[PDB]
């Protein structure tokens, strides 16, 4: 088998594979997580170079781990299917044996275990991608909201942004997110998501996915023109 | 799972005042047949030991290689190999009960009964059995298989506890072993009339004694034993 | 230079490097010293500390009942190192019911050691062991190198400074060499003979490391007040 | 030891790249054009041979275009001999859904897979990437009629209408002008010709140096017929469309 | 583990299963729900070896349920049934088999039909109209064969089924403690709570 | 087809008092009816006041002894020299015992010892590793007969208190060493009058605070 | 041996016996059957003695390394399913368990969970397991009530104990009482039935089949 | 390129050197051992406002009488706690006792080296483990990536280490209490933070023999740092 070990330590402290697959995560599509009182919503970034394209089998950038967790991501998009396989194998494992489903801390736990796994282990190297985990604990209404990165690093975020111009969105959500009191309704935390997404898209076309998980297992996600009635509103209160 | 085809029958020793007698016949038996009669069932290891082994024959060589092997290992890079460093009878005995018992336990024993008798360096006697089970024990007397239920009783009448060990000379417990091997040879329908004797004393060393016969036997009152019973001619 | 990037790699003088690499690091590690006479065989080792606040390295290491070393350069090396003499100091007392030979014990060190240095991917170790014991042919006192060179001696001194220490012992040979049953007398000897590897510090009660096996004497390690003895 | 010769085909540039997925692409866009386009009643595969030569036999050879199963096909660019191994392969997996469900494997199902492998070489094993690029042209009771394509990294995508291998940037620009949703099969065959007529790099596009295919449901109600076309018939659609 | 059964009428598919847990002389529970929900239009009753069954019940829903994202789509019951089908016929040349029948009751959306399907522990995969495991099949078949109709609703078809659970109560050996009656059509799977 | 089980006969005897514990065990080793010696000791000091003995077959025997003596080494070599006490002693014997739950050691294990109140402690374990400290316990061959006699003797069990209408139970006590070695040598005198495997001689270790020391005396030999 | 555990208004009644026979030789009297796995959890053991004890005493190991990794305490469905899937990894070779885990959490309220070594996991409100279940379930099924009191189920708990004790031959020694609530196990002594039985028959009138 | 366990010219194993470098990178943790007591101490160090400080885990509990605080790549610590917790419990099971702190360390620093051309490359995290047993009592162990481990009184690893390591120096006597302690680490804490020290962006621990290991509450730790700051303007 081949041993080679590719993630190493450098002179000055440094693991560059780990900072390389971080240099893939920054190349990627912008993805961003915002969660509200009783909701959590995922907006994600499509470039627009793409035309011709078929929206319907074209892999969705929010991916279903169980009926009650969703996890997006920005990087590599090859690597970001083992992952999510992986942790769809797990969810349905936890099922079998805890006799419940897993948590959103957990399954967040699982994946950047695996993350972390590929950065000591010889002949592989890092995912280059990171992860928004989000939903809510079974039996439970209290949002929820992870990122993982390739290192295995993860933390839980009351919102949080990765990908090319995330540090734009990301000093937006910093002056825009009030932590004593977040988005009350599920409008308001969508149109905030929209909003952060409006400072980097370009076109609020078909560029912006949104997708909108609650309790109890309710996701959904929005089409074109429910998401484009957000961007009309917002650019019209914008002009003042 | 085996089965035990050319077999040897009893092993006998006992423990005198200066050292060990160890004695065993030397016939190769193939089932009721009496295949083989040059056959050495008493395989000395070194000046200071002597393992005498009954049951299966090709078991039996298969040992004597082992040891024959353990001599030349013990003499690698041991420049103390003919002194302090030689092999102990309590050396060569813990290794074959080891491989004994992990035969075993691999359900495919070596078909044996061994009894390691010698002198170690200090002067001790040292006489201890093992067979096929792994299963050990010492006693001033040990037989193996027939000579379990007829030489150990004769034996025993000389060195019944440990006491008599100091009052037993070589003379007396030669003289009791010879004894033994024609008792066995009146009664064992497997043994022969030929057998090797081996003295280890801790004064004068290690003699083996070849080509020994069972003598002085009484079957003159045969010839007054008529029938079965009733019949007087 | 372009012949120490792994150990399979011979330089054209016919040097192994990265052996000798690993040599330097046992001069680096902490002073400790080795002495027998014909009934006693004793360690001695100066052991290590990172700062007041930390304890000091433990340099002496239990084999058997009758054999054990002391360590100088990689601890974790010697751990190993250890483990395995403990493994067939055992393996020779089940099978053959035999207490291992301080010589065997070398030997089996030395082709231990040796497999490290002639194969890719693996390294050599990087510890120098003193190693100490009484078997069937009285004591012995042996010097293990992580080249493999395994070498039986009256007395030496490996680590930090050891060279003072080797020089005391070759002229206090004929001394020491005859304190037969006394093993105080013995300990001094050898307490006296670190003392040559000293700079700037001396030999305090929690700093001082101190092994003994003998002739009715068991492998034991004096540590803390046990040593104030000899200070 | 070996460490010295090791050319480390899995790891990331300090850009966050990865070396070999980029040089195998670059190879990529050196090969023969494919295009693939989806209508509302069909799909359209067509591919240009890399120069050939006369004594080249024509009718009985197969470089570009391959069938999956009865309802799937793919247009190939790059390395012939790579992209067989991978083929076989999907082919196997293919049966082995049906083997298992006894249903025929869902178009993403079959393309994930394939695309999952070359992930994985992308990622550990320390091997070179399979240097080739597919257009999935396939139908099932899903989705009907769907084109995908997939490359050395092993991430794929659904598409409308899309080129591989050589001069891809001025085949989508043209394919981007000319396509629309109502589209019809004849109409596809037409715009797959005209584009590769005007982005090849041959002097006048001829049946000889061409490989095509259509998945219609052309067939007798409610059911898909691949046609992978014959010289002849090659020679006839070019005629029929003006190009000679 | 003794008596399920299955009936599959115009619009749905009625499966009913025994209560009764029993080791020894002793019956330990009469409450006993003897299947699993494959996928929200897909129903598996079982029975067999003890442990066995709940094991493969679990193992076959967590595998149907792991498809069922991975795609975000329902497998047909035709699909699910090869597919537990298959799993059998690989159990049975293992080392230690499953040892466990099922019946898969299942509405097909895209067909807009009801469909039955019996697999025994060989991987012996039949449809039917009506099915049974066990030794209830020789007292319910022929019942069956009589009094079934094709065309029946859902309530003709518990009336059925009553008179199926009537002439096992009458004739049969041991007490199964009655019966769990489910019904899968296409509003998905719902319980009859008084049977 | 080979066995490769045997009974090598014998019997065993542990009884704890409130500051030391005794472990007994006649010397006789058998096979069938055949005496293979009078005197093949089976109570082992196993080091760190815990003794041992595993009768049965022999062989297994002394396997799991050695097993376990080596074990309580290399329990100093890893922790320290940390002392094991008796009942991490039993419970990792257990470990060892169902380690080979589908080959078993067919033996009937004792170990003898204080406990870490400084108070004597009998252990006893079947042969796949069930286990349960007692204040008494006899093993092996004729352990059904010396068991009930200690139940009398040891505990006071169905001996109640003279002219009480049976409705007072006789008051359970600590016996002292010498009472305790006069129940250990009529139960084995007793043992070899009735049980042909039982006999030859008496070995007793008793555990105190102080250490280790051992008794011999003579059986019946017949 | 004998066990049972039945669920009631006042939580969860565990009761055991205390024998140990190796054939018809009474081994001991005062083996325990009740494992405390932890603070809120019970384990019942039942079968062969080592197979038991060695599994659910490593069952509790299982459980602490739960609550270590997951920083909440087990839930009794889950605790019961770990062992339930090992014994069935197990099935074929021999194991003989009959166990049932008895536990309080948040999420389940109070719980009793069978489970045996052929892989049968059963939850349910009233369980007898052991070679007197039949003995103890004649007596706790004709007076078993939902709305009995604290002091009234234990009393039924270990007279059913005492019932399965008297008639089935291999089970005796002792009773081991315990009573599960939301705050934890809460243990209720041991009886010996030396003393319980002539207690029982004086004051209760019943066992009128026994000599006076 | 060049192996991974190849030795320098100066005796020292260049990766376990190179992975020094990034636990000084990591944030401060700072542990100190009394008799009536182990107090560990973390810098959380949220890299942004919005993450929700409560989910830095970096103190962390092996059983109830062993404690542990990670500093540098705290990723790699997940299967070093893994492995002690199943050694901690494995070790209970086997031997029916709590297993002594100074073992649980040499376990883990036995993972240290177990790499090469095992995994790939060392921990790139240096770990405080904390603990009690009846034999040594109260203990406090530094476990390097080198497999060495180093008994403390009070030490300090990570961005601060050698800052705070000369302040423990001066300030550790044997006669400390444990609120004296608690104090102590909160102190220094807030002289090599970056950040202003508060109650969500530094964490304190302790283990006690009778209540165990136990995490404080951002409740008890204000008061704590309220109570630390008024007796430093007493004087
Ligand atoms: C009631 C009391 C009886 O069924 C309970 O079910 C109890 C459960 C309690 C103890 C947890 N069950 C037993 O007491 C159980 C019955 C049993 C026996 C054998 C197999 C399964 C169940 N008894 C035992 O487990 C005893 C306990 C000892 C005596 C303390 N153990 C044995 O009988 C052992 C081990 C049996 C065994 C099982 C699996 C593999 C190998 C062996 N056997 C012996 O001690 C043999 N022995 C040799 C000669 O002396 C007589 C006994």
């Amino acid at each position: 088998g081949y041993d080679r070990a590719l993630s190493i330590f450098s002179p000055d402290g440094h693991i560059f594979q780990v900072e390389y697959a971080l240099e893939a995560v920054k190349r990627g599509t912008c993805a961003v997580g915002v969660k509200g009182k009783n909701c959590v919503v995922l907006g994600c970034e499509r470039r627009s170079t793409l035309k011709l394209q078929d929206t319907r089998i074209t892999p969705s950038k929010v991916s279903k781990i169980d009926s009650h967790v969703v996890l997006s991501f920005s990087g590599l998009n090859a690597d970001s299917r083992i992952l999510i396989e992986k942790a769809r194998v797990e969810a349905q494992s936890h099922r079998l044996t805890l006799e419940d489903p897993v948590t959103v801390e957990y399954l967040t736990r699982y994946v950047a275990g695996v993350q972390q796994r590929y950065t000591q282990s010889g002949g592989v190297r890092p995912f280059g991608v990171s992860t928004l985990i989000a939903g809510f604990d079974p039996r439970d209404d209290e949002p929820k909201l992870y990122q993982t990165e390739p290192s295995g690093i993860y933390s839980s975020w009351s919102a949080q942004t990765i990908g090319r111009n995330s540090k734009t969105v990301r000093e937006f959500l910093e002056k825009n997110y009030d932590r004593k009191e977040p988005p009350a309704t599920v409008e308001e935390c969508v149109k905030l998501t929209v909003r952060s997404l409006l400072e980097v898209v370009q076109t609020g076309a078909k560029n912006i996915e949104i997708t909108v998980v609650k309790p109890d297992s309710d996701i959904v996600a929005l089409s074109s023109e429910e998401i484009n009635q957000y961007v009309t509103q917002i650019e019209q209160e914008k002009q003042e | 799972t085996q089965q035990p085809i050319v077999t040897g029958t009893s092993v006998i020793s006992m423990k005198y005042d200066n050292g060990v007698i160890i004695a065993a016949d030397n016939l190769g038996s193939y089932g009721s047949l009496l295949r083989f009669n040059g056959v050495e069932r008493l395989i000395p290891v070194g000046d200071n030991t002597v393992v005498g082994i009954s049951g299966d024959i090709s078991d039996m060589q298969h040992i004597e290689r082992l040891l024959k092997d353990l001599v030349t290992e013990n003499a690698y890079d041991n420049p103390l190999a003919d002194a302090e460093e030689a092999l102990e009878p309590s050396y060569i005995f813990e290794y074959l009960a080891t491989v004994m018992y992990q035969r075993r336990s691999k359900m495919n024993p070596l078909w044996n009964a061994i009894i390691v008798a010698g002198v170690q360096s200090n002067g001790d006697q040292f006489l201890r059995y093992v067979n096929l089970l792994g299963v050990t024990y010492s006693s001033p007397t040990l037989a193996t298989g027939f000579g379990a239920h007829m030489a150990n009783p004769l034996l025993r009448k000389v060195v019944d506890r440990e006491s008599d060990i100091p009052k037993t000379t070589v003379q007396v417990a030669e003289e009791a072993i010879v004894n033994a091997m024609r008792v066995l040879y009146y009664r064992d329908a497997r043994s022969s009339r030929n057998f090797s004797l081996a003295i280890i004393d801790k004064n004068t060393g290690l003699t083996f004694k070849k080509n020994l016969q069972v003598e002085n036997m009484k079957w003159d009152f045969a010839k007054d034993i008529k029938g079965y019973g009733t019949q007087k001619i | 230079n372009n012949y120490d990037g792994d150990t399979v790699t011979f330089s054209p003088t016919g040097r192994l490097f990265q052996v000798e690499y690993a040599l330097e690091a046992i001069k680096q590690g902490s002073v400790t010293v080795g002495l027998r006479s014909n009934t006693h065989a004793v360690l001695v080792a100066l052991k290590r500390n990172a700062d007041e606040l930390s304890s000091y390295q433990k340099k002496i290491i239990k084999c058997d009942e009758h054999m054990g070393l002391s360590l100088a350069g990689l601890a974790p090396d010697a751990r190993v190192l250890s483990n395995y003499l403990r493994q067939q100091c055992n393996y020779s007392s089940l099978v053959f019911n035999r207490k291992l030979a301080v010589e065997r014990a070398g030997h089996l060190l030395c082709d231990k050691a040796q497999k490290n240095t002639q194969s890719y991917g693996g390294r050599p170790y990087g510890v120098g062991l003193l190693i100490i014991g009484y078997d069937k042919s009285g004591a012995h006192l042996l010097e293990f190198q992580p080249s493999g060179n395994v070498t039986e001696l009256y007395g030496t001194a490996i680590g930090a400074r050891s060279q003072g220490a080797k020089t005391y012992l070759e002229r206090t040979l004929d001394t020491f060499i005859k304190i037969d049953g006394n093993p105080d007398e013995l300990i001094k000897a050898g307490v006296e003979a670190i003392s040559q590897s000293l700079r700037d510090e001396s030999l305090t009660v929690d700093n001082l490391s101190i092994a003994i096996v003998g002739k009715d004497t068991p492998f034991t390690i004096y540590d803390g007040e046990a040593v104030a003895k000899y200070i | 030891g070996s460490r010295r010769y090791d050319s480390r085909t899995t790891i990331f540039s300090p850009e966050g790249r990865l070396y070999q997925v980029e040089y195998a692409l670059e190879s990529i866009s050196h090969a023969g054009t494919a295009i693939g386009i989806m209508a509302s009643d069909g799909i359209v595969l067509a591919a240009e041979r890399k120069v050939t030569s006369t004594l080249l036999e024509q009718d009985t050879s197969t470089e570009k275009l391959y069938k999956l199963n009865d309802k799937i096909a793919v247009a190939v660019a790059g390395l012939t001999a790579d992209a067989e191994i991978l083929i076989n392969t999907a082919r196997i997996h293919a049966q082995n859904y049906l083997k298992t469900y006894n249903e025929d494997i869902p178009v993403e199902i079959l393309v994930r897979r394939l695309s999952d492998i070359k992930q994985g070489y992308t990622q550990h094993g320390g091997l070179r990437p399979f240097g080739v690029s597919f257009i999935y042209a396939g139908y099932d009771d899903r989705y009907g009629y769907q084109l995908y394509t997939s490359n050395p990294s092993g991430n794929y995508t659904g598409w409308k209408a899309i080129s591989v291998g050589a001069n891809t940037s001025a085949a989508q620009t043209l394919l981007q002008m000319d396509y629309k949703d109502d589209m019809k099969v004849d109409d596809a065959i037409e715009l797959a010709l005209k584009t590769l007529s005007k982005t090849t790099d041959s002097s006048a596009l001829t049946y000889d140096r061409l490989e095509f295919a259509t998945i219609r449901k052309g067939a007798n109600d409610g059911e898909v017929y691949q046609k992978i076309f014959k010289p002849q018939e090659i020679k006839d659609i070019l005629v029929k469309t003006g190009i000679t | 583990m003794d008596i399920i059964l299955g009936i599959r009428v115009q619009d749905s598919v009625i499966l009913a299963s025994s209560k009764a847990v029993t080791r020894g002389i002793s019956v330990l529970k009469d409450s006993d729900d003897k299947t699993r929900q494959l996928s929200p239009h897909t129903l598996m009753s079982f029975a067999g070896e003890a442990g066995d069954t709940v094991q493969f019940a679990e193992y076959i829903q967590a595998n149907i349920q792991l498809y069922s994202i991975r795609e975000d789509y329902e497998l047909s019951p035709q699909a699910v049934s090869s597919f537990v089908r298959q799993e059998l016929a690989k159990s049975i040349r293992s080392r230690r088999p499953y040892q466990v029948n099922v019946l898969i009751g299942g509405y097909d959306k895209k067909k807009n039909k009801p469909e039955l399907y019996q697999i025994d522990y060989l991987g012996t995969k039949v449809e039917l109209p009506y099915g049974a495991h066990g030794y209830s099949g020789f007292y319910t078949f022929s019942l069956l064969d009589h009094h079934y109709r094709p065309d029946m609703t859902t309530e003709e078809g518990l009336d059925l089924l009553k008179l199926c659970v009537q002439e096992l109560e009458k004739r049969m050996p041991m007490d199964f403690k009655g019966v769990i009656v489910k019904i899968v059509d296409k509003d998905g799977i719902r319980q009859v709570d008084d049977f | 087809q080979f066995n490769p089980y045997g009974d090598n006969g014998g019997t065993i005897l542990g009884i704890a008092g409130e500051d030391f514990a005794v472990l007994a065990g006649d010397t006789r080793n058998i096979t069938d009816y055949s005496i293979n010696s009078r005197y093949e000791p089976k109570v082992f000091d196993c080091g760190d006041n815990i003794v041992m003995s595993a009768n049965g077959f022999a062989a297994d025997g002394d396997a799991l002894v050695k097993r376990f003596k080596n074990s309580v080494k290399w329990y100093h070599f890893d922790h320290n020299d940390k002392k094991l006490s008796i009942n991490s002693a039993a419970r990792n014997i257990q470990h060892l015992l169902y380690g080979k739950r589908f080959f078993p050691y067919y033996v009937h294990t004792i170990i003898a010892g204080l406990d870490e109140d400084g108070k004597g402690a009998v252990y006893s374990f079947d042969p796949v590793g069930s286990y349960e400290r007692e204040q008494c316990r006899a093993g092996g061959a004729a352990a059904s007969l010396i068991m009930p006699f200690l139940d009398n003797q040891v505990n006071f069990k169905n001996q109640y208190e003279p002219g009480t209408n049976g409705k007072v139970k006789k008051p359970l006590k600590y016996l002292s060493v010498e009472e305790v070695i006069k129940l250990v040598r009529d139960s084995f005198t007793s043992a070899t009058e009735r049980h042909i495997q039982v006999g030859d001689g008496l070995e007793i270790l008793i555990v105190t605070k102080d250490g280790v020391r051992k008794e011999f005396y003579e059986l019946k030999r017949d | 041996t004998t066990t049972l555990a039945f669920r009631f208004q006042g939580g969860i009644i565990v009761a055991v016996d205390s024998r140990a026979t190796a054939g018809n030789w009474v081994a001991s009297q005062t083996v325990k059957k009740v494992i405390e796995i932890n603070p809120f959890l019970l384990g019942t053991i039942a079968g062969g003695a080592a197979d038991c004890q060695f599994w659910e005493t490593w069952l509790g190991s299982q459980c602490r390394l739960h609550e270590l990794r997951e920083k909440e305490r087990i839930s009794v469905a889950a605790a019961s399913k770990i062992l339930s899937n090992l014994v069935y990894q197990y099935k074929g070779a021999g194991l003989s368990m009959g166990t049932m885990i008895c536990g309080y959490t948040r999420k389940e309220g109070p719980t009793i969970y069978y489970v045996d070594s052929d892989g049968t996991r059963l939850k349910g409100d009233i369980f007898c397991v052991g070679s007197g279940q039949t003995f103890a379930y004649g007596v706790l099924d004709s007076n078993y009530k939902w709305d009995l009191s604290v002091e009234d189920a234990l009393y039924l708990g270990k007279r059913s104990i005492l019932a399965a004790a008297h008639r089935d031959a291999y089970s005796g020694g002792s009773v081991n009482l315990y009573h599960v609530t939301e705050d934890g196990w809460i243990y209720h002594g041991n009886h010996d039935v030396g003393e319980l039985f002539w207690k029982v028959k004086e004051e209760e009138g019943s066992f009128n089949n026994v000599i006076g | 390129d060049r192996g991974v366990s190849t030795f320098s010219p100066e005796g020292r194993l260049f990766q376990v050197e190179y992975s020094l470098e990034a636990i000084k990178l990591g944030s401060t943790a700072i542990g100190i051992a009394t008799k009536e007591g182990v107090v560990l101490g973390v810098e959380k160090r949220a890299t942004s406002p919005l993450l929700e400080s409560d989910s830095i885990e970096k103190i962390v509990e092996i059983d109830r009488h062993i404690g542990c605080a990670m500093s540098g790549l705290t990723a790699d610590a997940r299967s070093m706690i893994e492995h002690a917790r199943t050694a901690a419990v494995t070790h209970n099971l086997y031997y029916d006792e709590d297993i002594n702190v100074e073992s649980l360390t040499q376990s883990v620093c036995d993972l240290a080296l177990r790499f090469g051309e095992l995994m790939s490359r060392p921990f790139g995290v240096a770990l405080l483990i904390a603990g009690h047993d009846a034999d040594d009592g109260y203990q406090l162990f530094h476990a390097e990536p080198s497999g060495t481990f180093y008994r403390y009184n009070a030490k300090a690893i990570g961005s601060g280490s050698e800052g705070a390591q000369a302040e423990l120096l001066n300030e550790w006597h044997s006669s400390l209490t444990l609120k004296e302690a608690e104090l102590l680490v909160l102190k220094i804490l807030k002289q090599v933070m970056e950040e202003k020290l508060d109650e969500n962006n530094a964490q304190l621990s302790c283990i006690t023999k009778q209540d165990g290991f136990k995490i404080y509450d951002n409740e008890k730790t204000a008061e704590l740092i309220k109570e630390l700051k008024e007796k430093e303007a007493a004087e």
